């Protein structure tokens, strides 16, 4: 009753195949970003496509996170800094990406300033992600 | 306590050079963005340059690229605009301004410094009285005539008299020299009793004239 | 090279009126638009940042909104100190660009000018030139016509006008017209007059002097 499924999810989440394919998605996400930043004068149609692919990935990491929080339970997952870090990072990156790609008409209602720097911040956090993996 | 005090503007010949400076108080130039924005007389605003020292990041408008250079001395908390190969079209009020960083809105501007690019020579003004005619409200003033370049300041009674004062925008003329009037309305009963002096200051020519205006 | 197309280029409205200024960005800039108020001879001041956030200490009468690439500054209760030029600005792309500005004039009740004429001083006459000044003081609206006459001959081509900006308390203007003559032409004539036409004057007023 709960702790059971919370066990099957980990029996998948833990696995090397999903530990690695999630690592492969991180490289993919960065590669994407480089291409996106290197193509001169791409149309809005093309931009929507690269924005779509960044959001797709960002959403995946959001689910992965919502299970590693569900698979060890909130209380237990929260304690490890090397995990809360990674999760915070995932969220921040997702919020930036969601507004960039989907909710931009409504960005003024956040009252946020320094949009350009928040975007740059979010791109760097995707690289910082691997700087946690490197210790493992 | 935020302040931006700019200096270094003035008359310069086409091809010549000028260095403006912006003294910052109340925040660190080293971690903020500094901007220069210019305004040609009777025109809009044109961004000229930016430095965000924290990123080793400067940026320029194409209209000044190669000729202007922006920089900062973090120890003096001061920014600089080096301006070379100046042209007629570079004539403007140059404002220093700051934002929290490069992707943030500019939130404070200094009062700016006027840059005049011209081959014409500096010339001090002649000052002439506009004497009052013969309760009651009288008008009197002074006419500040034949000067270059802008701009002249006029005060009345060393600044003590401000109420009823209108100092008019300079007009150009055919000579290529400016001319203006400053007028004040006073109680006609004060004439003969109260002394009225216009204090004219034309910095470019180091001219300082005080004119007693009387019936 | 983002173009900010701002309209109207100028407007005139009464105290208490709702005023709207529109800016259209040539392409999307997210919410990186700021609005600035520049009063005459002063540096601009920030009113609104991020399209719709009010900058600290600015009166709430100023609000910003946007829809897509369309940006609106609204002054919802025009105050007489609101006479100024307003500029939108995008700061999302390099280079930062401004709209051409909107000149806001405060509409008040008609006030006729007080008219004063000043003969040239003797001091100036030693220089060989004679400036004759006509002063129109504290009137509204801004439109006014000054006509110089010298012994009833109507002068053309030898005068220059200058107008102050709108006062910030009483919202009026003042105007100065200078007639310029050689000393020789000045001393060939007796009657010097300026005739002022203005809405607040039921018929044109003349001030004159002799010599
Ligand atoms: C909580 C605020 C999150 C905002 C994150 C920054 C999003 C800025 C993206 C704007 C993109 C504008 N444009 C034209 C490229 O679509
Ligand atoms: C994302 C961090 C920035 C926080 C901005 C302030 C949050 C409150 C959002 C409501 C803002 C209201 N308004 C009218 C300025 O948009
Ligand atoms: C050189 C590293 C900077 C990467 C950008 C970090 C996100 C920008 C956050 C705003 C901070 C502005 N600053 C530098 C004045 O602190
Ligand atoms: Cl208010």
């Amino acid at each position: 009753g709960v702790g059971r499924v919370q066990f099957r999810v980990r029996a998948v989440i833990d696995h090397l195949g999903m530990r690695v394919f999630g690592v492969f998605l991180i490289f993919l996400d960065i590669i994407l970003m480089i291409i996106d930043l290197s193509l001169p004068g791409k149309s809005e149609s093309s931009q929507s496509f690269y924005d779509g692919m960044a959001l797709a990935l960002s959403c995946y990491f959001m689910l992965d996170l919502g299970l590693r929080i569900f698979a060890y339970g909130p209380k237990n997952f929260f304690t490890n800094p090397w995990e809360v870090a990674d999760g915070l990072i995932i969220v921040v990156t997702f919020v930036v990406t969601i507004f960039y790609t989907v909710l931009d008409e409504y960005v003024q209602e956040t009252g946020a300033d320094g949009l350009g720097e928040l975007v740059v911040l979010a791109r760097l956090l995707r690289v910082v992600r691997l700087a946690r993996i490197f210790y493992s | 306590e935020v302040q931006l005090v700019e200096s270094g503007g003035g008359l310069v010949q086409p091809g010549g050079s000028l260095r403006l400076s912006c003294a910052a108080s109340g925040f660190n130039v080293s971690s903020s963005s500094i901007h220069w924005v210019r305004q040609a007389p009777g025109k809009g605003l044109e961004w000229v340059a930016s430095i965000s020292s924290y990123y080793g990041y400067t940026s320029y408008a194409d209209s000044v690229k190669g000729r202007f250079t922006i920089s900062a001395d973090t120890s003096k908390n001061t920014a600089y605009l080096q301006m070379n190969s100046l042209r007629a079209e570079d004539t403007a009020v140059y404002y220093c301004a700051r934002s929290y960083s490069w992707s943030y809105a500019i939130d404070y501007w200094g009062q700016g410094t006027l840059v005049t690019v011209s081959s014409a020579s500096t010339k001090g003004p002649s000052v002439f009285p506009l004497a009052p005619s013969s309760g009651g409200t009288a008008a009197l003033g002074c006419l500040v005539k034949d000067y270059f370049p802008e701009p002249v300041t006029v005060s009345w009674n060393s600044g003590a008299l401000t109420s009823g004062v209108h100092t008019f925008p300079a007009v150009l003329q055919s000579s290529g020299l400016y001319s203006l009037s400053s007028v004040v309305t006073v109680p006609s009963s004060s004439l003969g009793t109260q002394t009225y002096i216009c204090n004219v200051n034309h910095k470019p020519s180091n001219t300082k004239v005080d004119k007693k205006v009387e019936p | 090279d983002i173009q900010m197309t701002q309209s109207p280029s100028s407007l005139s409205a009464s105290v208490g009126d709702r005023v709207t200024i529109t800016c259209r960005a040539s392409q999307s800039v997210s919410s990186a638009v700021a609005w600035y108020q520049q009063k005459p001879g002063k540096a601009p001041k920030l009113l609104i940042y991020s399209a719709s956030s009010l900058y600290s200490g600015v009166p709430s009468r100023f609000s910003g909104s946007g829809s897509g690439t369309d940006f609106t500054l609204t002054i919802s209760s025009l105050q007489p100190e609101d006479f100024a030029t307003y500029y939108c600005q995008q700061y999302f792309y390099w280079p930062i660009t401004f709209g051409q500005g909107t000149k806001v004039e405060i509409k008040r009740t008609v006030a006729a000018p007080s008219v004063f004429i000043f003969p040239p001083s003797d001091e100036q006459l030693k220089s060989g030139t004679a400036s004759v000044v006509c002063l129109l003081n504290n009137f509204y609206p801004r439109e006014a016509k000054v006509q110089w006459k010298v012994d009833n001959a109507l002068q053309a081509g030898n005068s220059q006008e200058s107008v102050t900006e709108q006062d910030s308390k009483d919202s009026t203007y003042s105007l100065s017209s200078t007639l310029t003559l050689s000393k020789a032409d000045y001393e060939k004539h007796k009657v010097y007059a300026c005739e002022v036409t203005h809405q607040g004057l039921s018929s044109p007023v003349t001030k004159s002097f002799n010599r």
